[PDB]
């Protein structure tokens, strides 16, 4: 899952089954890692129109 | 005999956290309000069909229902799936097993594996070559029947295991009540929670209402 983006701790109670997590747009939201098993945020980094 | 399911069965259809979401998917389910048959532990354990897949339940107060057996034939000539539960331990096996005339539990191969006030529920079904098991334990407030309640069943197990399953059976312990029901391919809409909890679900093809 090659992506940009910050990643965080995160409220995302996963259930113990659950890999990734989703926004509307099918993109991945959040993330387990696969070797410390905790729950990421995936915010993709701060951006804006100019 | 026979009764009512209700709105029972729905289960995590896929391994994606989801809340806040109303999320339309199409798979094997059981559908709403539809035929179970009923059956007891007391003198009562036919073989059934397993067609596209197995919604099972049990209402229990000494953990009698123990085990499961699943094949074409049960019969030695093909591979067949047995799964128990002992303490600790819960095993499943597919070596080409001849089994009794009449199972139950006193108190060529390709693979092994180990990891009324109770309703254990239940889904059993295939992807082509994969076997999929998913569960839920509650507690009920009365005897008398499946709770005309919703609750979402969660993923025990993935097997890679790859058996023709057209049959299946379930394994009482001897020195409790249990139902069948039938998936079908339904699209539903399933209501994740403001925590990604399934709170609720619409199946599209129970009512006008419904679609
Ligand atoms: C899976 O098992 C079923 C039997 O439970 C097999 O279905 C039979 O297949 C033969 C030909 O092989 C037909 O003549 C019968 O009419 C079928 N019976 C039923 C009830 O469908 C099936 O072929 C097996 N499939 C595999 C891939 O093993
Ligand atoms: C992966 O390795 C780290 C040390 O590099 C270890 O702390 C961690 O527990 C391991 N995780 C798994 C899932 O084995
Ligand atoms: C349930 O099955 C019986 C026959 O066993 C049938 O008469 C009845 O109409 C069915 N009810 C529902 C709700 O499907
Ligand atoms: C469970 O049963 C298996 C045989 O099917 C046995 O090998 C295992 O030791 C048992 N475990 C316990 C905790 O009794
Ligand atoms: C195992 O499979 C082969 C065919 O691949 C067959 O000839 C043999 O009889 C089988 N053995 C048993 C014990 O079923
Ligand atoms: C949502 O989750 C929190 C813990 O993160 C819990 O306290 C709360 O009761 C839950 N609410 C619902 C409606 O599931």
């Amino acid at each position: 899952l090659t992506g940009t983006g910050v990643l965080t701790e995160s409220n995302k109670k996963f259930l113990p089954f659950q890999q990734f997590g989703r926004d509307i747009a099918d993109t991945t939201d959040a993330v387990r890692d696969p070797q410390t098993l905790e729950i990421l945020d995936i915010t993709p980094c701060s951006f804006g129109g100019v | 005999a026979y009764t009512n399911s209700f709105t029972r069965g729905v289960y995590y259809p896929d391994k994606v956290f989801r809340s806040s979401v109303l999320h339309s998917t199409q798979d094997l389910f059981l559908p709403f309000f539809s035929n179970v048959t009923w059956f007891h532990a007391i003198h009562d354990n036919p073989v059934l069909p397993f067609n596209d897949g197995v919604y099972f339940a049990s209402t229990e107060k000494s953990n009698i229902i123990r085990g499961w057996i699943f094949g074409t034939t049960l019969d030695s000539k093909t591979q067949s799936l047995l799964i128990v539960n002992n303490a600790t331990n819960v095993v499943i096996k597919v070596c080409e097993f001849q089994f009794c005339n009449d199972p139950f539990l006193g108190v060529n191969c390709t693979f092994e594996y180990v990891s009324f006030k109770n309703l254990r529920e239940f889904v059993f079904k295939n992807i082509d070559g994969y076997f999929k098991i998913y569960s839920k334990h509650t507690p009920i407030n009365l005897v008398r029947d499946l709770p005309q309640g919703f609750s979402a069943l969660e993923p025990l197990v993935d097997l890679p295991i790859g058996i023709n399953i057209t049959r299946f059976q379930t394994l009482l312990a001897l020195h409790a009540a249990y139902y069948v029901g039938y998936l079908q391919p339904r699209t539903f809409l399933l209501k994740y929670n403001e925590n990604g909890t399934i709170t609720d679900a619409v199946d599209c093809a129970l009512d006008p209402l419904s679609e």
